[PDB]
């Protein structure tokens, strides 16, 4: 092991699963369930067969309000879904016994597609998933109905939209949780451009699972961006463990202690008490009626404060059952804890800064929107290196219906397909089990 | 009757247009030209004023060893030297682009839902009219909530405003007509019927930001400017807190969830934001041009007015400046909108199809492409062989390739009623022309032409798209002159022959049906002539804030 | 909890606003109906509008966090989220913008607080916002001359006072009555006239404003002379700087 | 002597600047203001002529319940209402951005190597002068090879030209001096020696395309238009075939291998091509401003002319229009270049550093950051507490946070000679200010500020960068007003205190040392005043081609 | 040593740092290899060329099977070399940002 730390791991009901797991068994570089989640998200596509049929029958292709009069084609795609999906699958797979999955949902109106992992091991990136899926369905619908050479371009427009005149698949009737590689704010950002409403839809609004999927994706991007290499690696792994995997039941026990009557401020007081009790912090200096805390382990102080920040979001936005105030919790949990202790807040001020601009861009005229439309690649919320967005996902899991741009509005096609996948829907379960399995190989 | 280009040839040259020989070298070079003489004098005055040599007719080779020709703007009786059609020298052409770049369409349907659901407040015709008075003060750059704001000078921004339209006649008729693009007034009956059915009960804003701002900044500024002032006017007109969580849903709706940009952003090698020419698909260019709602009894006139709009914007400003620059590409575009030449060839093909098949009644297949595109291609080429003055006028191979193939592709689509077989006709015309005369265009003209046939009906990822959805960023089309505006004409052609009210986006069609634009989109070639004559008055000038 | 370093009156007042055990001084009595009228979101006798159905009508899946966190009463009912916003004069108003948001997230549950130089806001579920708003308006969070309830057109934190000692208000929502020494609220927080004005009591005098203020100034207590509070700010700067490097 | 802002506060208000009390509500609202009155009348005229309501002082809330103030442009004696400093109403501000957007620097080093080694022709000062005469005909849009070219009107493009510079004095003196930026004429001796050492025998072009084209198009047009006319002029002046294989090496050299854009392109959420404001790094902005070569005895003046340049371009035009729009951000910027306020605070900090350390003699460490930035922050904040008129003038917290922190960060960098510790002093300033007044800026002002301390000395991928290389696309800086133009000042401060000729790119510094520019970059705040008075004459207007 | 960082013709006067990187290439490459690898003896390769002037670096394949794309190669390499150079010479907090600029350039402004 490069690090001596161990953590105890729990399920989403607060019961112990595995004691004394080395920290690196939760590393995205080592844990096989994080590998399966990441390769899963690269390779999964949702296909809206009903949407393709309707766009064709109305000639409404190429983006909002677009229509080509005279181009209508009336094809019985949903009534012939099984045949079309099987013919698509034979083109998507590499061999007959690989990991390609094509599964009808909603009486044939939707399909879950998982493009074979092997196409990615010989690819630079992840766009093979929507591009191989799209052509296999365009060719399978043309072949099902013997669509002519003169009309077949309308089936391509109904599936993939106005691409390549537009850079995006504008108007497409497929969807993925990733977005195109040209939209990255920097190299290494693709696992960050995943809408918070898609994480909350995939995990069926289960708060701890939404926070764990969001943290796994954000901290795995930190490795791909190089942020978690060398001096910073342990900070990132302890953030993953304590903020997103409920290590030591810290988040769960703080929420239990403050759920009935608690505020952000009460959660802070309990966390500082816990950190002192565990030896993570100690009094360095007495001022006048004021203790200055110090730590000999900044990465562990940061992780404990991160677990408190998640618990504070769950208390604060859980009590309102309204996600908007997560921007304020992310700000003032950090601002209050620095003046309460004399130690730096989570991510050395970067969560607090991300929350200042997030608060502004979720309550102003200039851009942004509601919490659910943000993501780790959004210009407003890219600044903290994984410690902010998982709290936004927990908050939108807890919203009871205050958002216009809710997961039901923005992510219905993703919910139907991606919640079918057990490791996307319940990641906390599979990453803990895998960590326990490899615990003696670290 | 005379071919349609005879009057213009007779004006250009002393010989009858059939004559085979002429005289050269005796015109005194640039001194034959009023416009070149203006430029020589101006160059001397500029160089002296600034202390650096500039325009000099004795640098490089001596222009005007042949006739420097006037051009007839087609459908007009205006004749001008081609320099008056260069976009730098023609304020109508610059304003046409500014009126597109500074426009965005922005729904009020999410916004009115946020008001009813989140805020719990009512929306009615009354509250919409109050909002429109508010946004027409705010949009040009004036304040509605804070103290001590400083504002734009109203007369510098007199071209900026917000109008609405809706398919619901009883909301439309109740708002102050000052704010409404009235579909029933603007469109003949069957097109009004189609357009109101597409829009339904949706209500859409047409926002025009100031030309002086669009010129100072870029196209990607338009939907941001529009959303800031919609956001202020929602706060003021509906009594929100001036910046609460719900304010952010009006921002996301106005900037993303119910915006229609005129153009989408471009890839990095040609990096540009939204509302730049390369992002405008050919179907939207045809719907921006308003010839379809005026000239609907004549599908050739509608299609060729869209070819004039797109040849100028896509070859002269886009490819000839944004993507290159310098002297640029005036005459690669003027070929498509002067001397009634494309008109002659396209009227021939429309007649051929109407007599043989009936408009839109040919089979939509390769037999119809082979018949009509070959017949019209040979007609156009024969006119260059029978009239030496016509060949000397459209002197560059690329100009003739674009004109002959636009008439073949438009005629093919008048037969089939489908743009994709029109596009196959365009590529077949190029291959016939190349064999007939053993040349086609400039060194790189037929990149797209040789990929062309195979990509018309492909379905692959970056190859397959109906023509109406292609544009200047479709991969094969991203570089070269003499195609894009003509493809916008082919996209218009089957819809004009069908009587369709729009080509690709009904909102875009309605959004330019508005006489408060600075440029008159119903008569694009008329407006190019007015600008050539120095008679068009553009917006955006700084005279009011500069000395006398 | 310690809340804030320092040895000035301003420091202690910052701590007392955050500390939910410190009893905020009540300076004035306002009726429930009048809090509703000043907020301006509903008329007296109007039922609470809803944004979604009551939680008990929703039957949601098993979630350990939702089960452990008690919803506030307006969240159980499905109430809209509404707001109240205050502007605080830099001429020694008792509360000030960061003091508000820090104290609101120590005292109040389910709270979205925002801080700006000229305005500070809390957004929460409507019936709970009315209960918090009474406390914000009745106690030493509020002075009716040096603080203003303002949903828009907030200018005035940084302006000179008028001759009555009142902060500027572009919309004149709080009018000082020379005949009583008292301020009335004549408009609600968005600026619409009220049927009948609300008594907000007498402005605090100079001495009591200096006792209760949470702003540092050269003509009150200067922050540069609260050397223990400046030391902790500089510590935080240096520790974030070192942490970000290695 | 009085604080430098006293004269302005006495002009703005009847009371003494220390007076705590005033009178409101008695000025007649907008009727107190000459400019608002001009606007009300013009709104009446615009709405009547076009048939749609526009500016109306009664929509929303009534401006002018307090004094609507004049502002002194700092370093001048000109007092104007703030509307005259809005970029829409100020032709000097629009031309300052057009002169940056339409410029590119293009080497002749690879080009001369292609001539010598591939064409086998000699290059000498004479051949360079013949090429320069050719390119100064062609660059504004005139022809050198083909027959029947139509061209731009020389007087509409009189601002377009090409000059060169080189560090070899004897080669510089042999090229015709009408085309040469003379480094020894424009720079004081010591800076001239630094700059000529950096350039050495390299020869570089400064190419300026027409402002009328830049305004019609965008920034990413500039290097393309430059390269097209460089390419034509290399064909004509060195006698190439007009289009042979070597022609492509001149195109790749001018468009990619030896081009220096003013700005790099932006990511897709804020998609823009090159030469837009968001791509201009802070060190280039400091180098474009020419105060360094004129005011070099006074490091405060050099640093705050860079702050004015940056606050206008990055807050008013970039953040306030390209990235938002509307009434926009005039006064968030004017706070950094009016009333001599930032001047008063920065002279105090420069004197404080002179006394304690000596310029550039302090240790480059955190002890210096804590000492200087805390002292200067408390000086600035005490001024707003001592002078109520000063606080009512800079009424927005963000305006005060930017002004106080700029003085603190420029003074820290005057002490250490290093911009990175200047930048840490800017963040400490904000933390101290926030605790002193229990407020800082607008809702979103300190996103970068709270990330700030930790990111000053970070070395990670999208975190670590010397301040000179940062710009409006550094992630934490990409959204918010009140920072970018002050960072350009902090980047200039240690180099002005050191007496360095440039901050980050010596070629950018030389490229703007040219009196043939339309805007005078040596005196940015003087030009802003001239435009506010409606006395600046911009390029690009269309009067010659529109009705009299 | 010249402060020439950030792109063509760019320089920051006063920021020069004179570090013997090529003379200490072995120690720097080994310290970078320890950060780049996932486990000892995996498929990470760091090999000096040109007497220490250049290095060939092959980032371990496993970092890619947990990545969306391929930018981890330059980004993990660049940071491991920046930290190895800083640690070799004990470069200070104040000056380390110049090592970052010299390795990866004007990113993320460009
Ligand atoms: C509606 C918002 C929320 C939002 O997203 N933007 C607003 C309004 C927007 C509008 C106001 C124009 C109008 O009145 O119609 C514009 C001009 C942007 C635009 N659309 O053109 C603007 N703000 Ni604002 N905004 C400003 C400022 C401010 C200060 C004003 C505090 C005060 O005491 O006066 C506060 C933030 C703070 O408290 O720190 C502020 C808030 C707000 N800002 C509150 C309205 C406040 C109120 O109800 O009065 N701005 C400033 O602090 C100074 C510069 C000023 C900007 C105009 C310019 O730069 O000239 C303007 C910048
Ligand atoms: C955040 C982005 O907007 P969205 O979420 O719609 O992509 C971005 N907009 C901005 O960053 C606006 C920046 C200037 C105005 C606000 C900040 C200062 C106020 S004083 C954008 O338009 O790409
Ligand atoms: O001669 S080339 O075809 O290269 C260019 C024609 S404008
Ligand atoms: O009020 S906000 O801070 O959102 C905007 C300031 S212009
Ligand atoms: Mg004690
Ligand atoms: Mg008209
Ligand atoms: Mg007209
Ligand atoms: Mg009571
Ligand atoms: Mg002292
Ligand atoms: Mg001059
Ligand atoms: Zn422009």
């Amino acid at each position: 092991a490069k690090f001596e730390d161990k953590v105890d791991l729990y399920d989403d009901r607060g019961n112990l699963v595995e004691e004394q797991v080395p920290l690196e068994a939760l590393s995205p570089l080592r844990n096989p369930a994080i590998k399966s989640i990441v390769q899963g998200i690269k390779r999964t596509v949702a296909v809206n067969l009903e949407g393709i049929e309707n766009a064709l029958k109305t000639a409404k292709v190429g983006g909002p309000a677009c229509k080509i009069m005279g181009r209508e084609l009336d094809l019985d795609i949903v009534g012939n879904a099984e045949s079309i999906a099987a013919a698509a699958k034979e083109m998507i797979q590499v061999t007959e016994d690989d990991d390609t999955n094509v599964e009808l949902l909603g009486g044939g109106k939707r399909a879950l597609v998982q493009v074979p992992s092997a196409r990615f091991d010989v690819a630079a990136e992840y766009s093979a998933a929507p591009l191989v899926t799209a052509t296999a369905f365009v060719q399978a619908i043309i072949n099902e109905f013997d669509v002519s050479m003169y009309d077949a371009n309308m089936v391509k427009a109904a599936v993939l939209g106005r691409y390549p005149q537009s850079v995006e698949y504008m108007g497409a009737n497929i969807a993925t949780m990733l977005d195109i590689p040209q939209k990255l704010e920097g190299p290494g950002y693709a696992l960050r451009n995943i809408m918070v409403n898609h994480v909350v839809a995939a995990t069926l609004k289960n708060t701890l699972q939404a926070a764990a999927l969001s943290t796994i994706l954000e901290q795995t991007a930190m490795f791909e961006m190089g942020d978690a290499v060398g001096a910073f690696e342990r900070m990132h792994l302890l953030g993953l463990a304590y903020q997103g995997m409920n290590a030591d039941n810290l988040v769960f026990d703080l929420v239990k202690a403050n759920g009935k009557e608690g505020t952000v401020g009460s959660v802070i007081a309990d966390l500082v008490e816990r950190a002192l009790e565990d030896g993570v912090i100690k009094v360095e200096k007495e001022l006048t009626d004021y203790k200055v805390y110090g730590t000999d382990d900044l990465a562990m102080w940061n992780a404990y404060a991160a677990a408190g920040l998640m618990a504070a979001t769950m208390v604060n936005q859980g009590a309102a059952r309204a996600a908007q105030g997560v921007s304020s919790t992310l700000l003032y949990y950090n601002d209050l804890i620095e003046f309460e202790t004399g130690l730096p807040s989570v991510d050395f001020g970067k969560v607090e800064g991300t929350a200042v601009g997030f608060s502004f861009f979720s309550h102003s005229i200039y851009g942004g929107g509601g919490p659910g439309i943000f993501n780790g690649n959004h210009i407003v919320t890219r600044h903290s290196k994984g410690f902010a967005i998982p709290c936004v996902a927990a908050a939108m899991a807890l919203d009871a219906g205050t958002q216009m741009f809710s997961p039901e509005a923005t992510s219905g096609l993703i919910k139907e397909v991606f919640s079918q996948v057990d490791e996307f829907r319940e990641p906390l379960k599979y990453v803990v089990e895998a960590a326990a399995e490899i615990k003696n190989e670290i | 009757a005379d071919k349609l280009f005879i009057n213009a040839l007779k004006k250009k040259f002393e010989e009858s247009p059939e004559e085979k020989k002429t005289t050269f070298y005796t015109l005194g070079g640039w001194k034959q030209s009023e416009r070149k003489t203006e430029f020589v004098n101006a160059g001397k005055e500029v160089a002296a004023k600034r202390g650096i040599p500039q325009y000099n007719p004795d640098i490089g080779t001596p222009l005007g060893q042949r006739v420097l020709m006037p051009y007839q703007v087609s459908t007009t009786d205006t004749y001008v030297e081609g320099d008056d059609l260069h976009f730098v020298n023609n304020a109508a052409m610059q304003q046409m682009w500014d009126d597109i770049r500074r426009t965005v369409i922005v729904g009020l349907n999410h916004a009115h839902a946020v008001i009813e659901k989140r805020l719990g407040k009512e929306v009615t015709p009354e509250t919409i009219t109050h909002y429109l008075e508010t946004v027409n003060h705010a949009m040009p750059g004036a304040a509605v909530v804070q103290e001590h704001m400083v504002e734009t000078h109203p007369a510098l921004v007199a071209d900026s405003y917000v109008k609405v339209f809706t398919g619901n006649d009883e909301i439309a008729d109740e708002i102050d007509p000052a704010f409404v693009i009235d579909i029933n007034k603007q469109f003949p009956e069957d097109q009004a019927e189609t357009l109101k059915a597409e829009v339904g009960d949706g209500i859409w804003q047409v926002v025009r930001i100031p030309t002086i701002v669009s010129r100072t900044c870029d196209g990607a500024t338009t939907s941001r400017w529009s959303a800031m002032q919609i956001g202020m006017s929602m706060i003021s007109a509906y009594k929100q807190a001036a910046g609460e969580a719900a304010t952010g849903d009006f921002a996301y709706a106005a900037k993303h969830a119910e915006v229609i940009h005129m153009g989408t952003y471009l890839p990095v090698r040609r990096a540009r934001g939204e509302n730049e020419p390369g992002g405008v698909p050919f179907g939207y260019l045809a719907d921006i041009c308003q010839s379809s709602r005026v000239n609907y009894e004549d599908p050739v006139r509608v299609s060729l007015d869209v070819v004039a709009t797109g040849a100028m914007l896509y070859d002269q400003i886009w490819l000839g400046s944004y993507m290159s620059g310098g002297v640029g590409f005036t005459q690669y575009a003027t070929a498509a909108y002067t001397d009634n030449i494309l008109d002659d060839f396209t009227y021939f093909g429309k007649e051929y199809v109407e007599d043989k098949y009936g408009l839109c009644e040919a089979p939509n297949n390769m037999d119809t492409v082979l018949d009509v595109a070959t017949e019209v291609t040979f007609y156009g080429l024969e006119q260059y062989e029978e009239y030496p003055a016509l060949l000397e006028d459209q002197f560059g191979g690329s100009q003739r390739a674009a004109v002959v193939a636009a008439a073949a592709g438009c005629s093919t689509a008048f037969a089939t009623g489908n743009a994709q077989t029109g596009l196959s006709g365009w590529y077949l015309s190029m291959y016939l022309h190349k064999e007939q005369h053993s040349r086609l265009g400039f060194y790189g003209y037929d990149l797209q032409d040789q990929c062309g046939a195979s990509n018309v009906f492909s379905i692959r990822g970056d190859e397959g798209l109906p023509l109406e959805l292609r544009g200047p960023n479709y991969p094969n089309y991203a570089m070269n002159v003499g195609h894009q505006g003509e493809y916008a004409g082919i996209s218009q052609a089957p819809h004009a022959a069908r009587g369709d009210a729009f080509v690709f986006n009904p909102l875009v069609k309605i959004a330019f049906a508005d006489d408060n634009l600075v440029f008159d989109f119903t008569n694009v070639r008329g407006e190019f002539a007015k600008g050539a004559l120095r008679e068009f008055e553009p917006a955006g000038e700084r005279a009011l804030i500069t000395p006398a | 909890a310690q809340y804030y370093p320092g040895t000035t009156k301003v420091a202690q007042n910052r701590r007392n606003f955050c500390n939910p055990e410190y009893e905020l001084e009540k300076l004035r009595e306002i009726s429930d109906e009048d809090v509703v009228k000043i907020l301006g979101h509903r008329a007296p006798g109007e039922e609470y509008p809803s944004v979604h159905p009551p939680l008990e009508e929703m039957d949601e899946p098993e979630d350990a966090i939702r089960e452990m966190v008690e919803p506030i009463d307006g969240a159980k009912a499905g109430d809209r989220v509404r707001y109240i916003q205050f502007t605080d004069s830099m001429y020694f108003a008792p509360a000030q913008p960061y003091v508000r948001s820090r104290a609101y997230l120590c005292r109040y549950r389910g709270a979205d607080a925002g801080t700006l130089s000229g305005r500070q806001i809390i957004e929460t579920r409507e019936r709970d916002l009315e209960k918090i708003s009474k406390e914000l308006l009745e106690t030493e969070f509020f002075d009716p001359a040096r603080s203003g309830v303002r949903g828009k057109s907030v200018h005035g934190h940084s302006l000179r006072l008028d001759e009555d000692g009142m902060m500027f208000d572009m919309l004149r929502r709080q009018i000082y009555n020379k005949d009583t020494g008292r301020v009335e609220m004549v408009k609600n927080q968005i600026g619409d006239e009220l049927d009948e004005p609300v008594d907000l009591g007498e402005p605090l005098d100079e001495e009591t404003l200096m006792e209760k203020t949470t702003i540092y100034r050269v003509d009150g207590e200067a922050y540069r002379d609260d050397v223990e509070a400046v030391e902790i700010m500089q510590r935080i700067h240096v520790l974030r700087s070192q942490g970000g490097f290695n």
